[PDB]
């Protein structure tokens, strides 16, 4: 539908070295307030929840994992990058209906 | 029959943390949502937080990155942290209990008071106050430091007719009057007490009112 | 542990149908809804069902395509895919919202996904 | 962030009528086939009480005078009859959306008749002399409406430094209000004056309400 929300995801894909900081955007064509969730996935593997409500860790997510923004401007940050983190990454907002998802990044 | 009670510091300086605990009895937090809610002095309230049945947490967007809610199965026990606090963080306390049958804050805590100040505990001064069908007398509890302080008379024994006014703050000192009215018959025929309490500096008065 | 069981890989022949399945343990079944979510590269939210009144909500992408049902007794959810073509070739996944309300509606525990593949 | 907002902020109803009082969203509070729209009542000195919950529905062992209705953003408390103990807070709280809120409250006050504060006014105690103190206070005892004034004199000179006030809530058994006032001098001032007077003014009375005592 036309009225349904689209989360613009950036980069599409990045390679960076161990140790490095990097960053994820999410541009949400509606205000969504806060009402977006990040996810890590692994070839293979179902999506893992990293951030919720924009900024909140989820359950043993290390604190490497940073989510910022409101509104319709979302990053994700990845800081001190380990080998373990090497995988796909998505946003999705819960704000309405239909539920959406970010076109993902791969990290390589 | 779930009951929840709060406890800590009544008082806290500015920029230290405040924590709180949550005692539950009669229900475990191994079921519903369970919460912390604040009071201001302007009677707003705001809510915090909650710590699920499961340990997941959710924080209000507006405290997210100065608190932390956590657990003690055990002891059936939940736990407030607010860091870095302000004079704006005076507030009563309150903790709380979601059941999916309501989704709503079905049960509370009394609520404690937590006042952030540099100011030091001052114990109050009881004064007596004494002098038609019936009669009026009281009690004037001042200069103390924090609130709050509990007013009965006859040790609750004697419960209609009483007015315990607002505390007012005048110089980081609080004052406070209670008033009782009883029949002339049995004034002083039959003794009258205020009973005063001021736990922050663990001070307990009794002042029977004499006739002048 | 919160835990989502899926059915195992499917092959298809295009026009035929399925029936995906994933059974739910570690929680109770009926306080939460269950989400579907379609993977090719990308993810696509197929819809929601209640498993307390079977009330479902649907992506209207999808509303001709699949159809959400559960059975409380065994704590299983179910997802039917109709006259299948390549584009429905996917991995499907299940899913449970965090919590209550729409601030609660994000999908916090996943299941292995299901294979379809349509040939 | 969403807010919601509570209107009016306060009214007067009286006993046996009815009391209306919304509560509007600035984002919807439904999902999931339910309003997160719950309805509060708090008295002073207590926690708050759950009254309605998911809008509509009464918490068990809540009177049904108490009654809610509405949907997505406008939503309606009504109290119907309203009585004595209804005197209180009222507040809406959402949990649909992030942040959790609550709106700014409504306070409810009972309409009765009018009625005149009865004044007492007491000497300092010896108690407080002997430490080098002297409160005067007058206690304007359960009077309705709320509106009120108190004046000090000593020796017929009006003296306004070193009062101060204190109000009391809406009584929750008979509807009125009550008000402390206190005069603090030093012993020393106290007792080079005789006459010390409170006087009350009220819509109840043409005349100030006074009392006096002479040291």
């Amino acid at each position: 539908g036309a009225s349904d929300i689209v989360m613009t995801q950036s980069p599409k894909f990045m390679s960076t070295s161990v140790g490095d900081r990097v960053s994820i955007t999410c541009k949400a064509s509606q205000n969504v307030r806060t009402a977006v969730a990040w996810y890590q996935q692994k070839p293979g593997q179902s999506p893992k929840a990293l951030i919720y409500l924009a900024s909140s860790r989820h359950t043993g997510v290390p604190d490497r994992f940073t989510g910022s923004g409101s509104g319709t401007d979302f990053t994700l940050t990845i800081s001190n990058v380990q080998s373990e983190d090497l995988a796909d990454y998505f946003c999705l907002q819960h704000w309405n209906y239909p539920y959406t998802f970010g076109g993902g990044t791969k990290l390589e | 029959e779930v009951q929840l009670q709060e406890s800590g510091p009544s008082l806290v300086k500015p920029s230290q943390t405040l924590s709180l605990t949550c005692s539950v009895t009669g229900d475990s937090i191994t079921s519903g949502y369970w919460n912390w809610i604040r009071k201001f002095p302007g009677n707003k309230l705001e809510y915090m937080g909650y710590i699920s049945y499961s340990g997941s947490t959710y924080y209000n967007l507006s405290l997210r990155s100065r608190i932390s809610i956590t657990r003690d199965t055990s002891k059936n026990q939940y736990y407030l942290q607010l860091n870095s606090v302000t004079t704006e963080d005076t507030a009563t306390y309150y903790c709380a209990l979601i059941t999916t049958t309501t989704y709503a804050m079905d049960y509370w805590g009394q609520g404690t008071s937590v006042t952030v100040s540099s100011a030091k505990t001052t114990p109050p001064s009881v004064y007596p106050l004494a002098p038609n069908s019936m009669v009026t007398l009281g009690c004037l509890v001042k200069g103390y430091f924090p609130e709050p302080v509990t007013v009965t008379w006859n040790s609750g024994s004697l419960s209609s007719g009483v007015h315990t006014f607002p505390a007012v703050l005048q110089s980081d000192l609080y004052t406070l009057s209670s008033s009782v009215t009883v029949p002339s018959s049995t004034w002083p025929s039959e003794t009258v007490t205020c009973n005063v309490a001021h736990p922050a500096s663990s001070t307990k008065v009794d002042k029977k009112i004499v006739p002048r | 542990q919160v835990q989502l069981q899926e059915s195992g890989t499917e092959l298809v022949k295009p026009g035929a149908s399925v029936k995906l399945s994933c059974k739910a343990s570690g929680y109770t079944f009926t306080n939460y809804w269950m989400h579907w979510v379609k993977q090719r590269q990308g993810l696509e939210w197929i819809g929601e069902i209640n498993p307390s009144d079977g009330h479902t909500n649907y992506n209207e992408k999808f509303k001709s395509k699949a159809t959400l049902t559960v059975d409380k007794s065994s704590s299983t959810a179910y997802m039917q895919l109709s006259s299948l073509t390549s584009e429905d070739s996917a991995v499907y996944y299940c899913a449970r919202p965090w919590a209550f309300g729409n601030y609660g509606a994000w999908f916090a525990y996943w299941g292995q996904g299901t294979l379809v593949t349509v040939s | 962030n969403i807010v919601l907002t509570q209107s009016p902020v306060s009214l007067a109803v009286s006993l046996g009528q009815r009391a209306t009082i919304s509560c509007r969203a600035s984002e919807s509070v439904d999902g999931y086939g339910n309003s997160f729209l719950h309805w509060f009542q708090q008295k002073p000195g207590q926690p708050p009480k759950l009254l309605i919950y998911l809008a509509s529905n009464l918490n068990s062992g809540v009177p049904a005078r108490f009654s809610g209705s509405g949907s997505r953003t406008d939503f309606t408390l009504t109290i119907d009859p309203v009585e004595a103990d209804d005197a209180a807070t009222y507040y809406c709280q959402q949990n649909n959306v992030d942040p959790w809120t609550f709106g700014g409250g409504t306070k409810l006050e009972i309409k009765r008749a009018d009625a005149a504060p009865t004044v007492s006014i007491f000497p300092p105690s010896s108690e407080q002399l002997t430490s080098g103190g002297a409160s005067v206070v007058c206690f304007l005892n359960n009077f309705y409406p709320k509106d009120i004034n108190v004046k000090w004199k000593i020796d017929g000179s009006e003296r306004q430094n070193g009062v101060l006030n204190s109000w009391t809530d809406q009584d929750s058994k008979d509807s009125t209000y009550s008000m402390s006032s206190t005069l603090t001098l030093t012993k020393d001032e106290y007792e080079r004056h005789n006459s010390y007077t409170c006087e009350a003014t009220h819509k109840t009375s043409t005349s100030p309400i006074v009392k006096s005592f002479n040291r």
